C-alpha cells in the first residue's frame, strides 16, 4: 500500500520544484566529476611515465614542471566545479525536503485535530506523527541526490572507460555485476545495522518493561522466575547478535577481497596490454579506476530506492488521514571485559594486520606502476607485473581473513559483555527496594533504557575504541613512517592536509549515513483529545504546534546550508590534494630528489591512509557517552539495598 | 660505440643447404642484467628490413624454424638450415646493449652458388674518347657491375675515358687480356 | 598488421631542404619511438636519432645534430625527418623503425619502413649521348653518356631482342650518369639490329643502328 510517485510531492510549490530540478542537475554534474578526474590522473601518469622512460634510456625532466602546471590547473578546476555542484545539490535537496516536511507536519496535525470522536485508533497515532514524517523526510531528502549522483558517476565512468580502452573496459564490465552487488549488500548492512540491534533485543525488552511495570513481583517473590525469563531472551538476543557479527563481517570481508581481486585481475590484464604495446599505463589507470568506481557507485545507490519505497509506504497512511473528510466539521571499565582477553588478543592482532593493509597496498601499487615508469627487459617486466598481481590477490585474501576475524572476535566479546551486563543490572534492580523504585530518577522508562542502551554502549568504551585506535595507528603511523623514509619533503607537505582528508572521510561517511517541544504539545493533544474537543481548542492547539515548529524549522533551514558547504569543501579538498601533491612531486622528480614511484607511494600511503582513517573513525561510538553509561551501569550493579529481599 | 663486424661480406649458398653468417663486436655485448641484445634482420631489395632473431637466439613471431641464432660475448652466428628461394637477401646484425649510438653490421648478401666460369672479355674502341671493356658471364677508370642473373646466376663492365697500346687485364680468381690498336 | 609506409624517392638540389615522412598504421602510435637510419651505397646502416611519438622529444646522433630535424603529427600518426642545407654525402636510403617506449634498447626494432631514396645533386637536366660500340659470336652495345636524371629505359630492337642482353646499372660520372648495354648474338645475325634509348625526364628518344667498323 504505497502512494503514487508523483503524489508524494503534492506539497512542493514552484520553489521546491525548482530546487529539486537544479539539485538533480548539480548532482549529475557532481557525479560526473570523479571519472573526469581519473582521466586527468591517467594523462598525468602517462606524462610522468614517458619522462621517466626517456630519462632511463638517455642515461649516459626539462618540461615536466611546465606540463604538470597544466594538470594542476585541471585538478583545481575539477575541484572548484565539484565544490560548487556538491554544495548546490546538497543544499537544494535538503531545502526542498525540509519545506515539504514542514508542510506535511502542519497538515497532518491539522487533520488529526479535525477527526471525529468515533474516529479517535490509539500511542499508534503519536508514533505515526513522530516517525512516518521522518521516514518521508529520509525518503525525499538527500537520498534522491545520492541516487542521481551515483547514476551519473556510473554512466560517466563507463563512458570514459569505453572511450579510453574498450577491451579493459569489457574485462572489468564482466565483473561489474558482482562489484555492484557487493556494494549494495555493504550499503544495506551499514544502513540496517542499528535497527537489527534493536530487533534482537525487542524480545527481551518486553520482559524487562513488563516486570519493571514490579510491586506484584516483589510481593509474590518471583524475582528468580522473572530473572530466568529475562535471561532466556538474553541468550536469544546474544545468539542473534553473534550470528549478525558473523554474517555482516564475512560479507564486508568478501567485498574487500573482491575489490582487491578486481585490482589483481585488471592490473594483470592491463600489464599484458601495456607489454604488448597496445595500452599505456595511464590509460590502464584511467579505465580501471573509472569503471571500478562507477560499478561501486551504482551499487552504493541501492538503499536510496528502499528509502523512497519506505517513504511512499509511510506517506500512504498520512495522506489517507489528511484526506479523510469527516461527517461533522469542527582500567575500571576494561575489567568488566577482562574475561574476554582471548578474544581481545586475536582482535588486536587482526586489527594491526587490517590497518597495515593500506600501506602494503600503497607499496605494491607504487611498485607495479613504477615497473612501467622505468625501462627494463620485457621478461623481467612481465615477471614483476605477475608477481605484483599475485600480491594484490594475497592482499585481498589476507584482508578477507583478518577483517572477518577482527569483526567476529570483537563482536563476540561485545555480545558476551552486553549479555553479562544486562543480566547483572537486571539482577541488581530486582534486588533493589521499592524505596529505590519510587525515586523519580528511577522511572520504569529510565530503567528500561538503561538496560537497552547503556548496557549495549559499554562495549563502545572497550572493544570498539581499542579496535578503532589499533587499526588507525597500524594504518596511518606506518604509512607516515614509510612516506618519511621514501620522500620526506612530500610527506611534510601532505601532513598539512592529512587532518582535512581525515575529516573529509568522516564527513562523507556521515553524509552517506544520513546522520522535543512540538512532540509534547502533540502527545498532550492526542492523549487529552476528548477534553480538547470539548473545550473546542483545536485551532489554538494547531497554533501552539505551528509556533513550536518554528525554531526547529529555522535550525533545519540553516543546517542545510552549513552541511552543504562543509560537505562540498571536504569533497573539493580531495581534488585539490591531487593538484598540490603532484605539482610538488613534479618539482621533486625534475630536481632528482625523488622518483614517480616514491611520489605515488607517498600519495597512496598518506592521502588515502588518512581517508581510510576517517572512514574507520566514522564508526567509532561516543567515548564520553560510553564512559558515562559504564559509570551508570557500574553504580547500579554495585548498589546494595537496605531491605534485602535476596 | 660498438663496432660490429660481419665476417663474410658475401656468402655463396645453394638451395636446400646450411648457411652461416657470423657477427663480431668490438666489445662484449652482455648487459649487466645478464642478457645479450644482438638481433638479426633480413632486408630484401626495395622492401623493409624484417626482424628475424632478437636477443641472440629468440625467433621472432612468424619466422620459420629454419633460422637459428647462437653465440655469446663478442661472437654470434645466424644459421639457416635449408636455404630456400625466399631467403636470398642482405642479413645484417644489430646491437642494443651499448647505446645512444645504435650500431648495425655491414650486412651479408646471399649469392647462389653454381659451377665456376670464366668471363667472355671483349673490348671496343671509341666510335670524345672512351674505351669500354665488357666482361660477361663470370663467377679515368669507371666500373659497373650487374647483379646475379636469375637464369644462370652469373655476373657480368669497365670504361676508360696518346698511346696506341690499350689493354685490359681481367685477373679473375679462376689472366685474360684483350688488346686493340687504332 | 603493423605497417610503416614511407614516402617515395625524391631528387633534390644541393643546398636545398627536403622533408621525408613515415606514416604508421596498425598499432598504437603514441607508444613507440620512431628511429631514423641512413644507408649509403656500400656502407653499413647508421643511426641518426629518434623521436618520441607521444610528445615529440628528440635525440640526435652527434654527427647529425643540426642538419636533421624530427617532427611528429599524432593526428595522421606520421613522423617527419627534415634536412637542412643538403649535400652529396646526404644521398642515401633513409629508413624509419619503431621501438617500444617501455623497453628502450632492451627490445629490437621490430618493424621498419620500406625506405626513402634521397638523391642530392646540383646538376640540371641533360640530354643522353648515345654511342655505338662494335668490334674492330659477336658482341655489340650502345653506351649512354652524360644524361640526367634517372632513368633511361634502354632497349634492344624495341623488345624483340630480350635474350643475351646485359644492361649494367648507371653510375655517376661527374654530376652526370653513364650507362652501358651488351648484346651477344651468333655470328650469322651480324652484320646482317638497333638500340633505342628513351630519357623521359628530358623527353628524348634516340635510335641507333650498329654499323661495322
Ligand atoms: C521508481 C524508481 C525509484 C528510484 C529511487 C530514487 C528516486 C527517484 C525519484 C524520481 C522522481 C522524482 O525525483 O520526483 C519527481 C517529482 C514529480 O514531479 P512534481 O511535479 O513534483 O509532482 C508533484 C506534483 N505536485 O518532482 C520532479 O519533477 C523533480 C524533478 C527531478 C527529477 C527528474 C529530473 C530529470 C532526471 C533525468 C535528467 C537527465
Ligand atoms: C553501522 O554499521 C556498523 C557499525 C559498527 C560496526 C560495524 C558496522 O557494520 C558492519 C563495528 N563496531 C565495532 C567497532 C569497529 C571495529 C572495527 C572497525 N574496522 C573496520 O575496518 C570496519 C568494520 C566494520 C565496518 C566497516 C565499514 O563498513 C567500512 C567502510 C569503509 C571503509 C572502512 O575502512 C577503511 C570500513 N571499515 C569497517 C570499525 C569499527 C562499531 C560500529
Ligand atoms: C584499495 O583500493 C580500493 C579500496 C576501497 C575502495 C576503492 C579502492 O580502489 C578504487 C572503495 N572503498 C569504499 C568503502 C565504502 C563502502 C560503502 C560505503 N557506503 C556507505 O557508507 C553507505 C551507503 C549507503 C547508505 C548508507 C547508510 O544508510 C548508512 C547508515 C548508517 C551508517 C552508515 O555507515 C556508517 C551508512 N552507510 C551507508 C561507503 C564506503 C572500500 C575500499
Ligand atoms: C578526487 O579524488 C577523489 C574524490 C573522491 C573520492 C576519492 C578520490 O580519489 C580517488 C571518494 N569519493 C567516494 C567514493 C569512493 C570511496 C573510496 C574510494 N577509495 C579509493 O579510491 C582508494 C581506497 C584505498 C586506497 C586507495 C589508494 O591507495 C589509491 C592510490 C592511488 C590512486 C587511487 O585512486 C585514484 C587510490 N585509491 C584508493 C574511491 C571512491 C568521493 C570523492
Ligand atoms: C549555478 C546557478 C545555475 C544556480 C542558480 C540558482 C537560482 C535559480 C536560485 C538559487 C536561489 C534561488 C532563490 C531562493 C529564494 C528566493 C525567495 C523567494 O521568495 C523568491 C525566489 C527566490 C529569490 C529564489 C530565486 C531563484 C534562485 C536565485
Ligand atoms: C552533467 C555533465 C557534466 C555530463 C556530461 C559529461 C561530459 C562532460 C563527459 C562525459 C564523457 C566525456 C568524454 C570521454 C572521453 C573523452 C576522450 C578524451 O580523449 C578527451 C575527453 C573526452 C572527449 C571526454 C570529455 C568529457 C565528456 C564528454
Ligand atoms: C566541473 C568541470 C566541468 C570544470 C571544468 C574542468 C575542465 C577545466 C577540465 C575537465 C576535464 C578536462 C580535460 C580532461 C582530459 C584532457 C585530455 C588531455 O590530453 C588534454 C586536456 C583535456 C582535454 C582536459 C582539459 C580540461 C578539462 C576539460
Ligand atoms: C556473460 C559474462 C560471462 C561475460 C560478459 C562480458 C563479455 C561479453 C566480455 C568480457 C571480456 C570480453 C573479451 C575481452 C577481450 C577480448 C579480446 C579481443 O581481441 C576480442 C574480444 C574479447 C575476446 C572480449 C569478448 C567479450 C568479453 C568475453
Ligand atoms: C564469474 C565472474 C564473477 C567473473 C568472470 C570473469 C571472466 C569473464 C574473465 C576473467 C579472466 C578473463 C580472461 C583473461 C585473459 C584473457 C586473454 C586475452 O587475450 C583475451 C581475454 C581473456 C580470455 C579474458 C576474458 C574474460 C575473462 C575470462
Ligand atoms: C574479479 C574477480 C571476480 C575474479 C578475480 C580472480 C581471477 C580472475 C584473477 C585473480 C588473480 C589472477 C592471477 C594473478 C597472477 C597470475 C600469475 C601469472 O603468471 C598468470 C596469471 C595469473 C594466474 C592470474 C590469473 C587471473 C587471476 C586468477
Ligand atoms: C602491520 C604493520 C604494523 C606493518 C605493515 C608492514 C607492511 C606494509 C610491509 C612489511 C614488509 C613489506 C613487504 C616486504 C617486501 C616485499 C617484496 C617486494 O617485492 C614487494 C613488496 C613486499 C611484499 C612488501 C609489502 C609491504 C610489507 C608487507
Ligand atoms: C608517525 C606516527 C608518530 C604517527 C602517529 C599517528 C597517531 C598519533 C594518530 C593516527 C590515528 C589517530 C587516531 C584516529 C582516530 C581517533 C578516534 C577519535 O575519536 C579520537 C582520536 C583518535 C584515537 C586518533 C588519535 C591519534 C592517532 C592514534
Ligand atoms: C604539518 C606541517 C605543518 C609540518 C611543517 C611543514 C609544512 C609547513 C610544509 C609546508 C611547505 C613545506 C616546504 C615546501 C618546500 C620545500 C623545499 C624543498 O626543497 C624541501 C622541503 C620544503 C622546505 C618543504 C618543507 C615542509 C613545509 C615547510
Ligand atoms: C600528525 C599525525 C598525528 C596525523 C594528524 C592527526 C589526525 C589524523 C587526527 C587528529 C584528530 C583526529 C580527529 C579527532 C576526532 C574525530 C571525531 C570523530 O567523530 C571522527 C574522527 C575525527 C574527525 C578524528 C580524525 C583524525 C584526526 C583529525
Ligand atoms: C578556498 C578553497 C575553495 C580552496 C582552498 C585551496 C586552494 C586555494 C588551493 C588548493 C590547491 C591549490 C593549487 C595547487 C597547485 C597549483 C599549481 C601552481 O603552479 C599554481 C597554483 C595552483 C593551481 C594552486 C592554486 C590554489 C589551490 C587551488
Ligand atoms: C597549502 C598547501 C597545503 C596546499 C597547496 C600547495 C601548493 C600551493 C604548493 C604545492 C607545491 C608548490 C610548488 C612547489 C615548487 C615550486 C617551484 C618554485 O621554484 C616556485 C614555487 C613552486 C611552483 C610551488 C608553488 C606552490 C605549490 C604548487
Amino acid at each position: 500500500p504505497t502512494v503514487s510517485v508523483f503524489s508524494m510531492f503534492r506539497y512542493s510549490n514552484w520553489l521546491d520544484k525548482l530546487y529539486m530540478v537544479v539539485g538533480t542537475l548539480a548532482a549529475i554534474i557532481h557525479g560526473a566529476g570523479l571519472p573526469l578526474m581519473m582521466l586527468v590522473f591517467g594523462e598525468m601518469t602517462d606524462i610522468f611515465a614517458n619522462a621517466g622512460n626517456l630519462e632511463d634510456l638517455m642515461s649516459n625532466f626539462m618540461n615536466l614542471e611546465e606540463d604538470m602546471t597544466r594538470y594542476a590547473y585541471y585538478y583545481s578546476g575539477i575541484g572548484a566545479g565539484v565544490l560548487v555542484a556538491a554544495y548546490i545539490q546538497v543544499s537544494f535537496w535538503c531545502l526542498a525536503a525540509g519545506r515539504q516536511i514542514h508542510k506535511i507536519r502542519k497538515q497532518f496535525f491539522h487533520a488529526i485535530m479535525r477527526q471525529e470522536i468515533g474516529w479517535f485508533h490509539d500511542g499508534e497515532l503519536n508514533t505515526r506523527l513522530t516517525d512516518d514524517v521522518s521516514k518521508i523526510n529520509e525518503g525525499i531528502g538527500d537520498k534522491i541526490g545520492m541516487f542521481f549522483q551515483s547514476m551519473a558517476t556510473f554512466f560517466t565512468g563507463f563512458i570514459v572507460g569505453f572511450t579510453r580502452g574498450w577491451k579493459l573496459t569489457l574485462v572489468i564490465l564482466a565483473i561489474s555485476p558482482v562489484l555492484g552487488l557487493s556494494a549494495a549488500v555493504w550499503a544495506k548492512i551499514l544502513s540496517s545495522f542499528t535497527d537489527k540491534e534493536l530487533l534482537a533485543y525487542a524480545k527481551a525488552g518486553a520482559v524487562a518493561e513488563e516486570v519493571l511495570a514490579i510491586r506484584t513481583v516483589i510481593a509474590f517473590g518471583g524475582q528468580k522466575k522473572e530473572l530466568e525469563r529475562y535471561n532466556k531472551n538474553l541468550e536469544e538476543a546474544k545468539r542473534i547478535g553473534i550470528k549478525k557479527a558473523i554474517t555482516a563481517n564475512i560479507s564486508i570481508g568478501a567485498a574487500f577481497l573482491l575489490i582487491y581481486a578486481s585490482y589483481a585481475l585488471a592490473f594483470w590484464y592491463g600489464t599484458t596490454l601495456v607489454l604488448s604495446g597496445e595500452y599505456s599505463i595511464g590509460q590502464v589507470l584511467t579505465v580501471f579506476f573509472s569503471v571500478l568506481i562507477g560499478a561501486f557507485s551504482v551499487g552504493q545507490a541501492s538503499p536510496s530506492i528502499e528509502a523512497f519505497a519506505n517513504a511512499r509506504g509511510a506517506a500512504y497512511e498520512i495522506f489517507k488521514i489528511i484526506d479523510n473528510k469527516p461527517s461533522i466539521d469542527s582500567w575500571r571499565i576494561m575489567k568488566l571485559n577482562l574475561t574476554e582477553w582471548p578474544y581481545f588478543v586475536v582482535g588486536v592482532f587482526c586489527a594491526i594486520i587490517n590497518g597495515g593493509l593500506q600501506p602494503a597496498f600503497a607499496i605494491i601499487f607504487s611498485k607495479i606502476i613504477g615497473v612501467f615508469t622505468r625501462i627494463d627487459d620485457p621478461e623481467t617486466k612481465r615477471q614483476n607485473s605477475n608477481l605484483f598481481s599475485l600480491l594484490f590477490l594475497a592482499l585481498g585474501i589476507i584482508s578477507f581473513i583478518t577483517f572477518f576475524l577482527q569483526g567476529f572476535t570483537f563482536g563476540k566479546a561485545g555480545e558476551i559483555l552486553t549479555k553479562r551486563l544486562r543480566y547483572m543490572v537486571f539482577r541488581s534492580m530486582l534486588r533493589q527496594d521499592v524505596s529505590w523504585f519510587d525515586d523519580p530518577k528511577n522511572t520504569t522508562g529510565a530503567l528500561t533504557t538503561r538496560l537497552a542502551n547503556d548496557a549495549a554502549q559499554v562495549k563502545g568504551a572497550i572493544g570498539s575504541r581499542l579496535a578503532v585506535i589499533t587499526q588507525n595507528i597500524a594504518n596511518l603511523g606506518t604509512g607516515i613512517i614509510i612516506s618519511f623514509i621514501y620522500g620526506w619533503q612530500l610527506t611534510l607537505l601532505l601532513l598539512a592536509i592529512v587532518p582535512i582528508i581525515a575529516i573529509a572521510g568522516v564527513v562523507e561517511m556521515k553524509m552517506l549515513s544520513g546522520q522535543e517541544g512540538s512532540g509534547k504539545i502533540a502527545t498532550e493533544a492526542i492523549e487529552n483529545f476528548r477534553t480538547v474537543v470539548s473545550l473546542t481548542q483545536e485551532q489554538k492547539f494547531e497554533h501552539m504546534y505551528a509556533q513550536s515548529l518554528q525554531v526547529p524549522y529555522r535550525n533545519s533551514l540553516r543546517k542545510a546550508h552549513i552541511f552543504g558547504i562543509t560537505f562540498s569543501f571536504t569533497q573539493a579538498m580531495m581534488y585539490f590534494s591531487y593538484a598540490g601533491c603532484f605539482r610538488f612531486g613534479a618539482y621533486l622528480v625534475a630536481h632528482k630528489l625523488m622518483s614517480f614511484e616514491d611520489v605515488l607511494l607517498v600519495f597512496s600511503a598518506v592521502v588515502f591512509g588518512a581517508m581510510a582513517v576517517g572512514q574507520v573513525s566514522s564508526f567509532a561510538p561516543d567515548y564520553a557517552k560510553a564512559k558515562i553509561s559504564a559509570a551508570h551501569i557500574i553504580m547500579i550493579i554495585e548498589k546494595t539495598p537496605l531491605i534485602d529481599s535476596y | 660505440q660498438v663496432v660490429m663486424t660481419q665476417s663474410p661480406l658475401s656468402l655463396p649458398v645453394s638451395l636446400g643447404d646450411q648457411a652461416s653468417i657470423s657477427c663480431r663486436s668490438s666489445q662484449s655485448l652482455l648487459h649487466s642484467n645478464g642478457n645479450t641484445y644482438l638481433h638479426w634482420y633480413l632486408q630484401k631489395p626495395g622492401q623493409s628490413p624484417k626482424l628475424l632473431i632478437y636477443k641472440v637466439s629468440n625467433r621472432f613471431s612468424g619466422v620459420p624454424d629454419r633460422f637459428s641464432g647462437s653465440g655469446s660475448g663478442t661472437d654470434f652466428t645466424l644459421k639457416i638450415s635449408r636455404v630456400e628461394a625466399e631467403d636470398l637477401g642482405v642479413y645484417f646484425c644489430s646491437q642494443s646493449t651499448h647505446i645512444p649510438p645504435w650500431t648495425f653490421g655491414g650486412g651479408t648478401k646471399l649469392d647462389i652458388k653454381r659451377a665456376d666460369a670464366a668471363p667472355t672479355v671483349s673490348i671496343f674502341p671509341p666510335s670524345g674518347l672512351s674505351v669500354v671493356c665488357f666482361l660477361n658471364n663470370f663467377y679515368g677508370v669507371l666500373n659497373s657491375w650487374t647483379d646475379q642473373d636469375s637464369k644462370d646466376s652469373t655476373y657480368s663492365s669497365s670504361t676508360l675515358t696518346r698511346h696506341n697500346s690499350y689493354t685490359c687485364e681481367a685477373t679473375h680468381k679462376t689472366p685474360i687480356v684483350k688488346s686493340f690498336n687504332r | 598488421e603493423v605497417q610503416l609506409q614511407e614516402s617515395g624517392p625524391e631528387l633534390v638540389k644541393t643546398g636545398a631542404s627536403v622533408k621525408i615522412s613515415c606514416k604508421a598504421s596498425g598499432y598504437s602510435f603514441s607508444n613507440y619511438y620512431i628511429h631514423w637510419v641512413k644507408q649509403s651505397h656500400g656502407k653499413s646502416l647508421e643511426w641518426i636519432g629518434f623521436i618520441s611519438c607521444y610528445n615529440g622529444a628528440t635525440f640526435y646522433n652527434q654527427k647529425f645534430k643540426g642538419k636533421a630535424t624530427f617532427t611528429v603529427d599524432n593526428s595522421s600518426s606520421t613522423a617527419y625527418m627534415k634536412f637542412n642545407s643538403l649535400t652529396f654525402e646526404d644521398s642515401a636510403v633513409y629508413y624509419c623503425a619503431r621501438l617500444p617506449i617501455q623497453f628502450g634498447n632492451f627490445y629490437p626494432m621490430d618493424y621498419w619502413g620500406q625506405g626513402t631514396t634521397v638523391t642530392v645533386s646540383s646538376a640540371k637536366t641533360t640530354a643522353p649521348s648515345v654511342y655505338p660500340l662494335a668490334p674492330v659470336s659477336v658482341t655489340l652495345g650502345c653506351l649512354v653518356k652524360g644524361y640526367f636524371p634517372e632513368p633511361v629505359t634502354l632497349t634492344w630492337n624495341s623488345g624483340s631482342l630480350s635474350s643475351g642482353v646485359h644492361t649494367f646499372p648507371a653510375v655517376l660520372q661527374s654530376d652526370l650518369y653513364t650507362l652501358s648495354s651488351s648484346v651477344t648474338v651468333t655470328s650469322s645475325t651480324w652484320p646482317s639490329i638497333t638500340c633505342n634509348v628513351a630519357h623521359p625526364a628530358s623527353s628524348t628518344k634516340v635510335d641507333k643502328k650498329i654499323e661495322p667498323r
